[PDB]
RNA sequence: UUAGGCGGCCACAGCGGUGGGGUUGCCUCCCGUACCCAUCCCGAACACGGAAGAUAAGCCCACCAGCGUUCCGGGGAGUACUGGAGUGCGCGAGCCUCUGGGAAACCCGGUUCGCCGCCACC
RNA sequence: AGUGCAAGAGCAAAAGAUAGCUUGACAGUGUUCUUCCCAACGAGGAACGCUGACGCGAAAGCGUGGUCUAGCGAACCAAUU
RNA sequence: CCUGUCAAACUCCAAACUUACAGACGCCGUUUGACGCGGGGAUUCCGGUGCGCGGGGUA
């Protein structure tokens, strides 16, 4: 049964919410891959009028590229509760998210014959505590 | 095997109904043809409901009938017994009756109009205003009734 | 009519039932009719292309060769004749 | 689900199975298709037509049933699809079918993959099919070659048991040398 | 203007708010009277029932429902009773206020529609019928003859 | 069909939920990036290569009706509406009788948790 | 939601969004429907082909302008290929 | 949750009925030649009323 229900780390989403950049270069560094644009969607009164725009940038950190990262980031972090989600992901912070969840994901992500995950299959906010806590720091 | 009597003009009558009764080969009034019953024939004096006097007549009175206004396909010749057994397959007026309500043999089959041309009813009819039921002569009769209105135009 | 351009007064007949909606199947877009066939002329509102005029919605025609993909179908409007040129999205075998 | 006049996709879309927008322009061709279908372990080879009640499938072939001539390596792989491709081929000729053209289903028409390989031996076994040369792997990726070098970087056999060390594209050669002549079910 | 000019069914439904504009609002002050804060749970029941298809302006509504909560006033201004007109002056009508050129009126007013046997008046009482009395007063200022109706209450 | 591939009808098949199933035909998750191929960044996906592990997802199998949907009994209802007819009624609006058709809402009880085709396969 | 604009209608592994590439909004000639139900009538419009030249795609295939129904004009004279 | 009402430019429903094609019966046509085709000559394009269904209008 377990083994293939025990959590996992699956990609690590730092991104750097700017408003119109240099800051690529910090975020290529703290991580270790080239960052991405982040264009934005309406014309806003933050002279944000430019649709297609970049406004930040994101980095994606799977397997031990995220862990690598996570193993400075969390240390940084204090906050626990209330402040994950109710899939068992939580986002700290410059902004550094954690997508968690169990090892038969692919079936949602794949091309042919994808399905969405069950609920009993998806991932508890404590399932989630649980599994990073036993991880070098403390929940709450 | 149901009799049908036209007892209203054409006048003001639709068309299409008019085809009808033109169809089931009445084309004056008091004229009176015999209508298998079939769902084909069944639409048709359904249609014709409101104009008409319908019904199964009884073995006798359709004899009295078919004696007194039978008529060759063509000529004046009398349709009686002897007529009967000389041109159709039956031997007499009621074997011919009856082959016709058994819904067997038509008259046109048996080298006759098929229209028997009946006189006014004797007495009057119930009025052409109001069905059966209203105590009028329109639509649908019952054996005795159909008898009573075929015999006064006997 | 306030207006006589070709969907006149077709709200109702080019309109889906909420259900029906989207994309139809493409089996009935691919199905082979020979000249001789009865066919029941009807516009499937998903279906954009080889159409004909909503006016003969309702047609029951007799195929007679094609043009392209697309099918000939002779039919008679009131009492003139008339070649319909529709695709089989928009037809059904007759019987 | 929600309402009357909620709009349930096809099954088969459901399922996320069958693009029906490529289903339709496939069918256009009015020929058969060559269902070119894959499996973590295997690779199948249909030639289906057009049915009153559903597709018909004429002639097939399987990676698996491809050991019953000989083969003892992985069915997983580009020698192992083009052979089945050619395999499914031939016992399509016998079936008296001449040309179809290839739905590779909700796969991806990548350079050199495995859905062109079994095109390419279907084509090879005597079916013709509208295709693109310069889309198909250059014969030693074929052949199984890529994998033969893979191996060179050894160390430990890339093959846990299975058949020989350094692997064998030669295994290969004698397996289409086999099916282009004689033998059951061809 | 005569409830003559308005009181037949005759005129298809013109009621969609998206199509017109300039509609009067409804001289009708409440449909429901008396306690409200209470549910249907008197003994008895009357009820006021047209006997007509007719069209009821808001005038009449008004003026008919006045007239019999007023004079319900027979059981105090915080009275046990609750009062119902359960009809709203939906369609909306016109006038022709040029001759019969561009005859197409102007809204002048909204009158409910009513079918014959319909309760128009709904009162809720317990055996203390004044609502009788307050329905003889309210059916003399609509169009239709009416039916004043019991339903629960064999306590005759 | 002890798990597969292609489909037709496109919810009777949707939504939600329970139980069962794999040294193997198998499908998957899964393991892994030298290659073909790939991410405006990530072998996530795609593509390729492969079996250390697993039946927890998916999937297949058996089942539940609470919602959505399909059809049926009984009731509503031969009611609403209506094609044909009337020197029937009504001040009129309109109604009625005869004849041929005939509903919707809702309630109560059943049904429905897909059916079928081709191919492949202990 | 979006799809340029009225209103009604179509669309979700798209008919919408992004990216890239491209100019088929190509030359020629037809069939049919419409304009004008039925039922004659021009310009215009549309759908569906064929010939020729192209674009894109692995390919089936899609492109006879923009999802569909508005955005159009005889002779005479002029200018232009 | 409870409770009170509507729609020519609403529709989860849904008639009667109208209508395309086919078969059956009926009627009609093959010396009264129908169905159809070609051609000569018109007249006609002020209509009205009853009933059913309407739209406008206090009527
Ligand atoms: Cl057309
Ligand atoms: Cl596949
Ligand atoms: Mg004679
Ligand atoms: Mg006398
Ligand atoms: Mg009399
Ligand atoms: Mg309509
Ligand atoms: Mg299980
Ligand atoms: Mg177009
Ligand atoms: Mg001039
Ligand atoms: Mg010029
Ligand atoms: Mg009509
Ligand atoms: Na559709
Ligand atoms: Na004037
Ligand atoms: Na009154
Ligand atoms: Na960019
Ligand atoms: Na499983
Ligand atoms: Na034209």
């Amino acid at each position: 049964f377990h083994e293939m229900r025990e959590p996992r780390i699956e990609k690590v989403v730092v991104h750097m919410g700017i408003g119109h950049a240099n800051a690529e270069d910090i975020l290529g560094e703290i991580t270790g891959q080239m960052p991405v644009r982040t264009k934005a969607k309406r014309t806003v009164g933050e002279f944000d009028i430019r649709e297609g725009d970049p406004i930040g940038a994101k980095v994606t950190l799977r397997d031990e590229m995220a862990e690598e990262f996570l193993q400075t980031a969390l240390p940084l972090a204090e906050l626990a509760t209330s402040q994950f989600d109710d899939t068992g992901n939580f986002s700290f912070g410059l902004d550094v998210t954690v997508n968690l969840v169990r090892p038969g994901y692919r079936v949602a992500k794949r091309d042919k014959a994808s399905r969405s995950i069950p609920t009993k299959h998806r991932l508890n906010p404590a399932d989630a505590v649980a599994f990073i806590e036993s991880t070098y720091d403390v929940e709450v | 095997m149901h009799a049908l009597v036209q007892l209203r003009g054409e006048v003001n009558m639709h068309t299409d109904i008019q085809d009808t009764l033109e169809m089931l080969n009445i084309h004056h009034v008091n004229h009176c043809t015999l209508v298998p019953e079939t769902d084909a024939y069944r639409g048709m004096v359904a249609k014709v409901n409101d104009f008409v006097a319908f019904g199964e007549p009884s073995q006798e009175t359709l004899e009295t009938v078919l004696a007194t206004r039978a008529e060759p396909l063509e000529g004046d010749a009398d349709v009686d017994d002897e007529w009967v057994a000389e041109h159709t397959d039956y031997d007499d007026i009621s074997g011919l009756a009856f082959a016709l309500l058994s819904e067997e043999t038509t008259l046109r089959e048996q080298g006759l109009s098929p229209t028997l041309r009946l006189h006014p009813p004797r007495g009057g009819h119930d009025g052409v205003k109001h069905p059966v039921k209203e105590g009028g002569q329109l639509g649908k009769h019952d054996t005795e009734g159909i008898d009573d209105l075929l015999e006064a135009m006997r | 009519p306030s207006s006589n351009g070709p969907l006149e007064g077709t709200r109702g007949k080019l309109k889906n039932k909420p259900r029906d909606r989207g994309t139809s199947p493409p089996q009935r877009a691919v199905e082979e009719f020979d000249d001789g066939e009865k066919v029941h002329l009807k516009i499937d509102p998903s279906v954009p292309n080889g159409r004909f005029h909503p006016r003969f919605d309702g047609q029951t025609g007799t195929v007679e060769g094609k043009q392209g993909d697309a099918y000939k179908v002779d039919i008679v409007d009131g009492g003139k004749e008339k070649t319909i040129i529709v695709t089989a999205a928009h037809l059904r075998r007759q019987e | 689900a929600t309402g009357p006049r909620y709009k349930v996709p096809m099954r088969r879309r459901r399922e996320a199975r069958t693009d029906y927008h490529q289903r339709l322009r496939l069918l256009k061709s009015g020929k058969p298709r060559l269902v070119a279908r894959k499996s973590n372990k295997h690779v199948r080879a249909q030639l289906v037509t057009l049915g009153p009640n559903g597709d018909d499938t004429l002639a097939s072939a399987h990676s698996s049933d491809l050991a019953e001539y000989g083969w003892e390596a992985p069915t997983g792989n580009m020698p192992s699809a083009y052979l089945t491709g050619l395999l499914a081929g031939l016992r399509a000729q016998e079936a008296g079918v001449e040309e179809a053209v290839l739905d590779i289903g909700l796969n991806s028409p990548t350079p050199g993959s495995k859905v062109f390989a079994i095109q390419e031996g279907a084509i090879d076994a005597g079916l013709d099919i509208p295709h693109n040369d310069d889309v198909l792997a250059d014969w030693q990726r074929t052949r199984g070659a890529h994998i033969a070098e893979y191996d060179e970087q050894l160390e430990e056999p890339l093959y846990s048991g299975d058949f020989d060390a350094a692997d064998l594209p030669e295994h290969f050669d004698e397996l289409r040398e086999t099916l282009l002549d004689g033998d059951i079910e061809l | 203007k005569p409830g003559a000019m308005y009181r037949n069914s005759s005129k298809p439904a013109y009621t969609r708010r998206e199509y017109i504009s300039g509609i009067p609002g409804k001289k009708i002050a409440q449909f429901d009277m008396g306690n409200n804060g209470a549910g249907p749970t008197y003994p008895a029941q009357v009820e006021l029932v047209v006997e007509k298809p007719v069209q009821i302006r808001h005038n009449a509504l008004e003026a008919a429902r006045v007239a019999a909560n007023r004079y319900v006033q027979n059981s105090g201004a915080a009275a046990n009773y609750k009062f119902r007109i359960r009809k709203f002056p939906f369609h909306v009508i016109r006038e022709n206020k040029d001759g019969m050129r561009a005859p197409f009126g102007k809204p002048v007013g909204t009158a409910a529609r009513v079918h014959g046997a319909n309760h128009i008046f709904i009162a809720w009482v317990n055996p203390d019928p004044n609502v009788e009395e307050a329905w003889r007063r309210a059916k003399m200022k609509v169009t239709p003859t009416i039916n004043i109706d019991s339903s629960p209450a064999g306590n005759a």
